[PDB]
């Protein structure tokens, strides 16, 4: 006789090997399939003349809402509904879905394409003792650069023509992380300032390098409400008007690159 | 590129700040110090630690183990200091190599590495405690330490579960870097080849699919960074252009995507299952199975292949031959 | 057939080659260039893959196995049945990777963001190629590669591994094997410390970036940051390969013994023998 | 610590199995190199004249041979065993059928073991054949050869380290790791498996379910068991200069018709043939040889598969000598 045998051809490995399928399976695609649906859901598509009729499976690939309560105050549920009324400056290249679609303006200051923006609260976004996060150093006073690293106070900003569009004149730290997130510049020619990200910043000696946007186009770059805080719309309107840069600052970026 | 993705070009220094927790917090100890090249690729401040009951009875029950690991190891080198640090690797504590079922054995034969798992396993449960409490401490959720168990357990299984099952401890995992290595052929052999335990490959599939999360997700991060895709908290309490930009990377590459948030469970998923899968194949291991490929072989799973060389019988099996 | 903020990034542009040839979208998958020679490889493969199965002697998904032609066979190619199919797949299975991974490029580009995920994904496809092409070309012959089958492969790495009478003592595979385990580990904590702090559970309000500081300087001592542990998990994983690959290449091209015996470097010190 | 390439590889098992041998050239040129040291067989001579067991006085295993062909036999011996000490060192220089020196009793064992092994164990020798040589190399003791205790260094001819001396307690996981190819397995193959023949080196079931009433407890046997067999696969391994590949196809070590190559079976029968000479021919020559030949527990020095193997899968690549010395068997 068999430890584990139960009948002429069956015996337990066997049964937790379909087992174990089945709840991976079940795990898979009853829950993390659909927790993978908690954003841009439903799926959206350009209405005909009559369609209005919430098809089952829009119901059925959902999870039930879940609401985050928020440290500071507030809620939010997901999902839910978000559509995005916001005039969008682009025109279909062809006639088919799958067709890619192209800005009719200046897509840095639509803000269409990797220029795009997503609908952020217009809300400050804070440190765990409620103060504002991410903050110029004139403002977050004991805070400082380390000793050891380039101080680009007063270094200029070199856009990728080669000209020089402006001034350093501050950094904004992330006082939760301690992480320097923006340099905030004179614009040259302009009586604004403006915030470029860290990551769009080779950082030099002597000069901090910018090749996303030309040194004219530092001009069109998106103005905060305040000057010494920032929202978290404001952060991803700034952040992609650079990331635009990179596919729009001139004609051939966005061609095929060979 | 983006240089911040790689390191640090401009480091910060600011005021040591600390999160109030339930309790506990006049037991962190030590002066927080910071480390100007470590700022470079991470957090430049080292410390403060807390310390706590779980975390020092963890110490205390780990540290005995280890001496009672070290010792032993030492006699084997018949106290010699030079030998001891040439054979390290070599040397171990193992468990008894004579079967006496499930009997405790004797010290020379077993006993000391009894008595190292148990003290093994009570700085565990201990350290697990401390994960445990933490989170509650600061108002986290306990997810942590429910992966950290999975872990634990998989541990007791091949430490004295599977043991406990077959009923002997001389089944046990051996202590030292080579002879815990050696253990895993040993089993392997034994068991008739764990590349045909569908649990092995479970967990492989699960430990293979955890480096190709991590990678995935880590270079999705550092690529999104520009748009703060590393502020993944707020990310998730308000999809920012960072996380849309992920999703849609993944939705137009793979057909379907994750959320912030959900990619995380997913991870989390991956990483439990690797542990356990790797369970339940212990578990049944001894137990309802004696011989995997031969298993295998049984359900018609198992691969085939000419001879190339002439096909040799078992010579035990012929008329005449010796024992 | 679009995520509710999908359509503003729909914009055209990006590709690497081809221009607005094919420069759309399919569904929810984009196609490019590399998209149309991805399905190419890929049709190409499959078939080749399912017609070589077919002159086997088994459907059973779990034993059947393409394999690579005989050592005597070197370099060269191979009849179809005995190494040819297996070297016509490997082919497409090359360009159906590459192809893949410079349409990542494309899509990153498109999107405005780094090149980082096509990158990370060069590292597994740099191992394939050191265990199908590199060591092969170093031993003189194709037939040293793995088999193409769901189970036979392992019996290759079980005997490849065997070869060398206890490959765990290979270093490169040492590094390898921890490199595995901590990133798994790593991925979990990852997962559960995000987890942990948006999800806290009854009605406790979600937490901060300072509290995952707290949660490890508490526990360990240290904290390395929310952008850093990503970059560590590129890192822990890519090194699963890229350390990992050096103990491949050297079985057998630069190491023909035991691979315990390899210690004796250590072992075998005149000051301490 | 490297190995520079090419290395040489065979194939030993199916297209893309990574069944195979793994050789560095180098090193099988200097032991071709060694082996090729064999000295070649002395010229044939007419059988002329009586028997020895007539001429002689003394001559109880060669005495069919004629007078020539045995003094061309002592000659062959001498070479192959004393070349160094000559005749004298079995012989009395005034009386050559004394046997008054160990070394003559000895080797009139080990005359009928040699036959033995090339009558009796043909599955293993086949018509390859053994000669003193094979053994000895040209010395009274044989340079690769056991104690009841793993011994180091394993090429007796060497000078022994502070550490590698027996005595020397502090050098005893040294002395095992390099009787099994440095692994640390905690075990002794030799003691255990070639000694005698107590233990069963299979420890892996025959049936995909664990069988009741064998599967539990004190019914079972040890793991350690599993551990041991894998560190007398090391020892062969490393004896014969190969991997395990050369024998098993990993999938399945256990098993045998296309799982197994013919080396496995040839390997099975070396095993039963090393037994039965420590059992039988070595393991008693305690009782005639000096104290200083014996191990710390007075067992004469026994063989295992380097004796004779020294790190090549054929010994001496399979020179041999049984046609040019019939009266080494085999005898009919
Ligand atoms: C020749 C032998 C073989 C073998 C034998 C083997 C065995 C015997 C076992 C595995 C198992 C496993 N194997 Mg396999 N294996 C694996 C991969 C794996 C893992 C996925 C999995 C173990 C999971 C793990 O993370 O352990 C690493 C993680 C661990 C140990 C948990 C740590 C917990 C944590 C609490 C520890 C904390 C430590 C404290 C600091 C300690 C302090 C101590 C002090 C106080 C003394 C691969 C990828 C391959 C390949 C490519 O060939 C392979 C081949 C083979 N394995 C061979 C066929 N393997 C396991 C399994 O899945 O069985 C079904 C198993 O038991
Ligand atoms: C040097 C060591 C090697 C190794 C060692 C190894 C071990 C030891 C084990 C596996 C296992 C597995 N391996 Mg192998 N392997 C596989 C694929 C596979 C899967 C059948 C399975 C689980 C994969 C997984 O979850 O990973 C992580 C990836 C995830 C989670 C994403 C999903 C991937 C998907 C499951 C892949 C499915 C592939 C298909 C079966 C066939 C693909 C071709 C088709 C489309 C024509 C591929 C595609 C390749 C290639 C192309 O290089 C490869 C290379 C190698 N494997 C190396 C040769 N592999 C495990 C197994 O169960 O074997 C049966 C196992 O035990
Ligand atoms: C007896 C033999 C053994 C062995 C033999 C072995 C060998 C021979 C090798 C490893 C290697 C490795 N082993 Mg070891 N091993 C490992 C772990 C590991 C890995 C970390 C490492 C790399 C695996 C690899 O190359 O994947 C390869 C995976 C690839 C190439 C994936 C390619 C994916 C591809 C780019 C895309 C595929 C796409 C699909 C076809 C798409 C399908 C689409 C569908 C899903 C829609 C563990 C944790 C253990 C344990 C616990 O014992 C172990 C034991 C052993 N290994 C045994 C002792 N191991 C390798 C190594 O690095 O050694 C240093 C190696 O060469
Ligand atoms: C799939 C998921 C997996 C997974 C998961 C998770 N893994 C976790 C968690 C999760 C989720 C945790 O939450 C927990 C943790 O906390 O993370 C920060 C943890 C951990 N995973 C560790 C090791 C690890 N994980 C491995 C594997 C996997 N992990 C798998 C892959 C492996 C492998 C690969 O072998 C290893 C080695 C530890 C670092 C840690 C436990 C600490 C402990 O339990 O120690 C207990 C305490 C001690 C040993 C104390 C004694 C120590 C000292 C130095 C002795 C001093 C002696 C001296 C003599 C004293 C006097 C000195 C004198 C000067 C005065
Ligand atoms: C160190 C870093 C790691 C890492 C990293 C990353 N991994 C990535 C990415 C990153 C960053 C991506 O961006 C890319 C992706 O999109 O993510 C969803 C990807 C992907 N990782 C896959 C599989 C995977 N990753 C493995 C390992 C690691 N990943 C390691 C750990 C393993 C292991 C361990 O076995 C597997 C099996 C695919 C799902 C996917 C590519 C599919 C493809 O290429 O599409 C194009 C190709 C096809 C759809 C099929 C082509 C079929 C050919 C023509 C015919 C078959 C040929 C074949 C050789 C037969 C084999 C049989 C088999 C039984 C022996
Ligand atoms: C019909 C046709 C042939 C058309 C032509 C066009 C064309 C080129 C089509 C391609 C068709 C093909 C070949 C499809 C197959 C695609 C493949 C390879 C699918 C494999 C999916 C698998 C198995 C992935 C393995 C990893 C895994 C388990 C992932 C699940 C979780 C996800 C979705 C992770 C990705 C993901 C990560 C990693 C994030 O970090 C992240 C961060 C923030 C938001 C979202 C994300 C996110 O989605
Ligand atoms: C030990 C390894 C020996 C060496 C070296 C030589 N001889 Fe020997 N010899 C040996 C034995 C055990 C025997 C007995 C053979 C038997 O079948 O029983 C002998 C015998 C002889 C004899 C016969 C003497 C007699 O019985 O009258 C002769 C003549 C003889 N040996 C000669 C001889 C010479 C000249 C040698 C060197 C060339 C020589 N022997 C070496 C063992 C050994
Ligand atoms: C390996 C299988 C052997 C073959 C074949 C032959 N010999 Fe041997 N011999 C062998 C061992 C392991 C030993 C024991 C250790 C020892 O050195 O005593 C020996 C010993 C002898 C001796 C005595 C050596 C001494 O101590 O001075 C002699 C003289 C001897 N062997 C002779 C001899 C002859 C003539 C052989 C062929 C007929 C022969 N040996 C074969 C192992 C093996
Ligand atoms: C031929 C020269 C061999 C080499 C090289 C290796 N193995 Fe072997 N192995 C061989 C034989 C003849 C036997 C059977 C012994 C008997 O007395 O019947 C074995 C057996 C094993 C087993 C046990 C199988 C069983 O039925 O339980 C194992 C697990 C094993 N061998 C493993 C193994 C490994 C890992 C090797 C390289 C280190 C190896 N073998 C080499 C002959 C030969
Ligand atoms: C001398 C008395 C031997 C001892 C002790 C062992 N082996 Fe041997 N082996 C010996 C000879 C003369 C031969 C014949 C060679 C020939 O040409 O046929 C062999 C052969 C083998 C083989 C065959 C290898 C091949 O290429 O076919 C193997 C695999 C082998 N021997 C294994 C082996 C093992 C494992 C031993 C210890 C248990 C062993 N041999 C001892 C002589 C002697
Ligand atoms: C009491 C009763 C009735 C039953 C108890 C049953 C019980 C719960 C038993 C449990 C047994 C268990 C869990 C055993 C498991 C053992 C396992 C899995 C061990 C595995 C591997 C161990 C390894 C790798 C460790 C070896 C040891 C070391 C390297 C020594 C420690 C070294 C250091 C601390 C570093 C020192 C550095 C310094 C020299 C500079
Ligand atoms: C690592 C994978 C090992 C092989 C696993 C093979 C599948 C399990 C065995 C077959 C189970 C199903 N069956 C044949 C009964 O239908
Ligand atoms: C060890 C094997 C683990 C297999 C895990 C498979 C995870 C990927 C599943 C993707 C399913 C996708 N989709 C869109 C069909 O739901
Ligand atoms: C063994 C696990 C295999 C998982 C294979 C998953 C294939 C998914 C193919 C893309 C699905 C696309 N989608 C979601 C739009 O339908
Ligand atoms: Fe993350």
């Amino acid at each position: 006789m068999y430890h584990g045998a139960l009948a002429q051809h069956l015996d337990i490995a066997q049964l937790v090997w379909y087992a174990q399928w089945l709840v991976i399976w079940t795990v898979v695609l009853l829950y993390l399939r659909r927790e993978d649906r908690r954003e841009g859901y439903p799926l959206v598509e350009p209405l005909g003349l009559v369609k209005l009729a919430p098809e089952d499976g829009q119901v059925y690939e959902l999870p039930y809402p879940k609401t985050f309560v928020l440290p500071h105050g507030g809620t939010v549920t997901v999902p839910r509904r978000r559509p995005e009324t916001r005039e969008l400056k682009l025109a279909q290249t062809d006639g088919f879905e799958g067709a890619p679609l192209q800005p009719t303006g200046n897509p840095l200051v639509d803000a269409v394409g990797p220029a795009s923006y997503a609908e952020r609260a217009e809300v400050v976004d804070a440190t765990v003792d409620g103060k504002a996060k991410i903050v110029p150093l004139r403002v977050a006073t004991d805070f400082s650069i380390a000793e050891g690293d380039v101080d680009p106070r007063g270094l200029p900003v070199v856009a990728a023509d080669g000209v020089e569009a402006g001034t350093v004149t501050d950094l904004w730290v992330d006082r939760s992380e301690h992480y320097f997130r923006y340099l905030e510049l004179s614009v040259a020619g302009s009586a604004r300032t403006a915030l470029i990200p860290l990551g769009f910043c080779d950082v030099k000696k002597d000069k901090i390098v910018v090749t996303s946007i030309l040194s004219e186009q530092f001009a069109n770059v998106p103005r905060l409400q305040s000057r010494d805080q920032i929202t978290l719309r404001e952060e991803d309107k700034v952040s992609a008007y650079y990331a635009g840069g990179l596919l729009y600052a001139t004609p051939e970026r966005a061609e095929s690159l060979l | 590129a983006d240089y911040q993705t790689i390191y640090t070009q401009i480091q910060a220094r600011g005021p040591h700040i600390t999160v109030s927790g339930e309790w506990g917090d006049n037991d962190r100890v030590g002066k927080p110090f910071y480390s100007y090249w470590l700022g470079k690729i991470g957090d430049a401040q080292i410390g403060p630690i807390y310390l706590g009951a779980s975390g020092i009875a963890a110490f205390a029950f780990g540290s005995t183990a280890i001496l009672i690991i070290l010792f032993n190891m030492a006699a084997e080198v018949h106290f010699d200091p030079l030998q001891f640090f040439r054979q390290f690797f070599w040397l171990g504590l193992y468990p008894p190599k004579a079967q006496y079922g499930m009997g405790i054995p004797p010290l020379h034969d077993g006993g000391w590495w009894l008595m190292a798992g148990l003290f093994m396993t009570l700085s565990l449960g201990s350290w697990w405690i401390r994960v445990y409490s933490r989170a509650r401490a600061l108002g986290l959720g306990t997810h942590i330490a429910w992966n950290f168990a999975a872990a634990i357990f998989f541990v007791l299984c091949i430490g004295c579960i599977h043991p406990t099952l077959v009923g002997s401890w001389s089944e046990g995992v051996p202590f030292g870097i080579w002879p815990h290595i050696d253990w895993l052929t040993a089993f392997s052999i034994r068991y008739g080849n764990f590349y045909y335990c569908p649990w092995h490959g479970f967990s492989i599939g699960f430990a293979y699919g955890c480096g190709l999360l991590f990678a995935a997700h880590g270079a999705t991060i550092l690529a999104v960074a520009r748009f703060g895709g590393d502020r993944e908290i707020e990310q998730i309490t308000d999809r920012g252009t960072a996380v849309e930009r992920a999703a849609l990377f993944w939705r137009w590459t793979i057909g379907f995507n994750a959320t912030i948030e959900s990619v995380h469970r997913w991870g989390w998923f991956f990483s439990l299952m690797v542990m356990v899968s790797a369970s339940v194949g212990i578990l049944l291991t001894g137990t309802f199975v004696d011989n995997w490929y031969l298993w295998c072989v049984k359900h018609g799973a198992a691969p085939d292949y000419p001879a190339y060389l002439p096909a040799t019988p078992d010579p035990a099996s012929l008329p005449g031959a010796p024992k | 057939a679009l995520l509710s903020f999908e359509r503003k990034y729909r914009v055209r542009g990006g590709t690497l080659i081809g221009g607005d040839l094919f420069d759309f979208w399919v569904g929810p998958y984009f196609v490019g260039f590399f998209g149309v020679s991805a399905i190419f490889f890929i049709f190409l493969g499959v078939s080749l893959i399912g017609y070589a199965a077919s002159q086997g002697p088994t459907w059973d998904p779990f034993a059947i196995s393409i394999n690579p032609p005989d050592l005597k066979y070197g370099l060269g190619a191979a009849p179809l049945l005995e190494g040819g199919f297996w070297q016509a797949i490997t082919v497409c299975a090359l360009g159906a990777f590459i192809s893949w991974m410079l349409r990542e490029v494309e899509i990153s580009r498109k999107l405005g963001i780094g090149w980082h995920v096509p990158l990370a994904f060069c590292v597994p496809i740099f191992m394939f190629c050191v265990l199908q092409v590199f060591r092969p070309l170093l031993l003189g012959s194709w037939g040293h590669a793995f088999p193409y089958g769901i189970l036979s492969h392992l019996d290759w790495v079980n005997n490849f591994g065997y070869q060398y009478l206890n490959w765990h003592y290979n270093p490169g595979h040492m590094s390898s094997v921890s490199f595995l385990f901590v990133n798994a580990m790593a991925l979990g904590l990852h997962g559960g410390l995000i987890l942990s702090v948006a999800n806290p559970g009854d009605g406790d309000k979600v937490k901060t970036a300072e509290h995952e500081n707290q949660y490890f300087r508490d526990v360990v001592g240290y904290s390395i940051g929310a952008l850093s542990i990503h970059r560590l998990g590129l890192f822990l994983a890519s090194n699963i390969f890229l350390t990992g690959a050096f103990g491949t290449i050297a079985s057998g091209p630069f190491w023909t013994r035991g691979w315990p015996e390899w210690w004796g470097w250590w072992l075998d010190i005149p000051f301490w023998s | 610590c490297f190995e520079p390439p090419p290395a040489t590889t065979t194939q030993t098992g199916f297209r893309g199995l990574s069944m195979g041998e793994v050789l560095h050239p180098a090193t099988v040129k200097a032991k071709k190199e060694r082996d090729a040291q064999y000295p070649p067989a002395l010229a044939a001579v007419k059988a002329e004249g009586p028997p020895v067991s007539q001429v002689y006085k003394n001559v109880k295993v060669l005495g069919n041979l004629t007078e020539a062909e045995f003094l061309r036999t002592m000659t062959a011996i001498t070479e192959w065993v004393s070349p160094q000490e000559g005749c004298t060192y079995c012989h009395d220089e005034n009386n050559l059928a004394s046997e008054a020196k160990y070394p003559y009793v000895v080797a009139r064992r080990m005359l009928e073991m040699t036959r033995a092994i090339n009558t009796n164990w043909t599955q293993h020798v086949a018509q390859t054949g053994v000669t003193c040589y094979t053994c000895h190399r040209g010395t009274p003791l044989p340079p690769y050869v056991r104690y009841l205790e793993p011994t180091l260094p394993l090429n007796n001819r060497e000078t022994p380290t502070h550490v590698e001396r027996v005595e020397t307690r502090s050098g005893y996981v040294v002395r095992l790791a390099k009787y099994t190819a440095y692994s640390a397995l905690n075990y002794d193959p030799f003691t255990m498996f070639l000694a005698n023949d107590k233990r069963q080196v299979r420890v892996v079931p025959q049936t995909a379910l664990p069988l009741v009433g064998v599967s539990r407890g004190k019914e079972r046997r040890p793991l350690s068991d599993a551990y041991a067999t894998f560190a007398l696969m090391m020892s062969i391994s490393d004896s014969l200069g190969t991997n395990c590949t050369f024998c098993h196809n990993a999938q399945t070590f256990e098993s045998w018709g296309k799982k197994s190559t013919p080396q496995r079976a040839i390997a099975w029968w070396g095993i039963r043939m090393v037994r039965d000479l420590n059992m039988n021919y070595l393991a008693p020559l305690n009782a005639s040889l000096p104290a200083s030949r014996l191990g710390r527990q007075g067992e004469a020095p026994q063989a295992d598969c380097r004796t004779c193997h020294q790190g090549v899968t054929k010994p001496l690549f399979g020179a041999s000598r049984l046609k040019d010395y019939p009266e080494l068997g085999p005898i009919k």
